[PDB]
């Protein structure tokens, strides 16, 4: 039951407990968007206890979207919310309403910055028209270095090398049966 | 002087700065140290989101002041 | 949506024809067909 998770570079990763309910509950709350073929994003928020992280809250921030992108718009009000309740950012989640399950260059660039601050940060992608999903992270250090060094123009563009990976099963992410709270800040 | 940038991931970045540094310049330093692009960064001090073209002294940011960093999220 | 042609990036619509785009997709793309027929999506890689 004791897991030791090592990055490519030899760095140990702390455990993140993820409620079993989160993927299902996320798809439920963002369904009106999904049905209008609109991507939606969410934040995985939680707490540090005993050298371990717990995802306690799914937060749906103020955002804009298309069929192929979502993006937050008022991160200051989101900070305010997280700061007041002492919620850490441990990862994020978003939908591919019609696409397969993968991390795009847009998502990779977004997630790199989180993972650089928190080696354990994860990105969950839901592909509900395929009925698939996955939990991803960049290869550490090479994947992160590739994205940090990247200056390629274009919202979407390709990268050389593998860059990212699906988290190991089992891994530092441990899915548990647990309560879950969703906070929808949208207007 | 030094200032601190607390992230929502539980980490605190320390930065050597001058009072006359623009917020833009502070973001570029965060890129140099942490690898986070400036356009993804939003910096907050005492309830105010800080403007790229203004300086630390314009917001009365002082030695050992703590700023807060929140990131733009984008997927798809 | 943006797709890759090995590498150039193209801005396209699912209803754009192969003719309108001008090709293999890991099957050769018939000129009278559209992109959506081949389940082409963002970041799909084509070969010139
Ligand atoms: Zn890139």
């Amino acid at each position: 039951f004791k897991i030791h998770a090592y990055t490519e570079g030899g760095k140990p990763l702390r455990t993140i407990y993820l409620p079993k309910l989160l993927k299902k509950v996320f798809l439920d709350v963002v369904k009106p968007n999904t049905k209008k073929n609109l991507a939606t994003c969410g934040i995985l928020c939680g707490k540090l206890r005993q050298n371990a992280f717990f995802i306690t809250h799914l937060v749906i921030p103020l955002q804009e979207a298309t069929s192929d992108t979502c993006g937050t718009t008022d991160e200051a009000s989101l900070f305010e919310f997280q700061d007041k309740h002492n919620l850490l950012t441990l990862g994020w989640i978003h939908t591919h309403p019609t696409q397969t399950c993968f991390m795009s260059s847009v998502a990779l660039h977004t997630h790199c910055s989180y993972q650089l601050m928190l080696p354990e940060a994860i990105a969950i992608v839901m592909a509900p028209s395929k009925n698939t999903s996955g939990i991803f992270r960049l290869l550490d250090p090479e994947g992160l270095q590739t994205i940090v060094k990247c200056r390629k123009p274009g919202l979407f563009h390709p990268h050389e090398g593998k860059v990212y990976t699906m988290v190991a099963q089992p891994g530092h992410v441990r899915e548990i049966n647990s309560k879950l709270q969703v906070v929808d800040l949208r207007v | 002087m030094q200032i601190f940038v607390k992230t929502l991931t539980g980490k605190t970045i320390t930065l050597e700065v001058e009072p006359s540094d623009t917020i833009e310049n502070v973001k570029a330093k965060i890129q140099d140290k942490e690898g986070i692009p400036p356009d993804q960064q939003r910096l907050i001090f005492a309830g105010k989101q800080l403007e790229d073209g203004r300086t630390l002294s314009d917001y009365n940011i002082q030695r050992e002041s703590t700023l807060h960093l929140v990131l733009r999220l984008r997927g798809g």
